[PDB]
């Protein structure tokens, strides 16, 4: 759960990054 | 040409590769420098999944290009 | 696992919209 909350993470901060 | 493959890892595998290359073979390239087989293997290009029939020339994948490597066990 | 995965497949898609 703590690997699901990280890639999470990762996936908002790429869709802003190519926003 | 040569082509990159790059990892969620932080792994940069160099692949040379013809443009006629079938992504079934460039999967076949990776296990001979990685050992992963092909079946494990999922690659990405500008956004999408790659068959395994098609060539690089077919998803329009350039010299330099970069690929993406994510690992699956099915 | 399986989700671990999916995961890992979105933002290799996602960050190949930039690595390409
Ligand atoms: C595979 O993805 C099964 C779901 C799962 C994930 N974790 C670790 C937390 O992220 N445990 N089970």
């Amino acid at each position: 759960k703590q690997k699901i909350a990280a890639l999470k993470y990762k996936i908002a901060a790429l869709k802003q990054k190519i926003q | 040409m040569q082509i990159f493959v790059k990892t969620l890892t932080g792994k940069t595998i160099t692949l040379e590769v013809e443009p006629s290359d079938t992504i079934e073979n460039v999967k076949a390239k990776i296990q001979d420098k990685e050992g992963i087989p092909p079946d494990q293997q999922r690659l990405i290009f500008a956004g999408k999944q790659l068959e395994d029939g098609r060539t690089l020339s077919d998803y329009n994948i350039q010299k330099e290009s970069t690929l993406h490597l994510v690992l699956r066990l099915r | 696992e399986q989700e671990i995965e999916e995961l890992e497949i979105e933002i290799a898609i996602l960050l190949s919209e930039i690595e390409g």
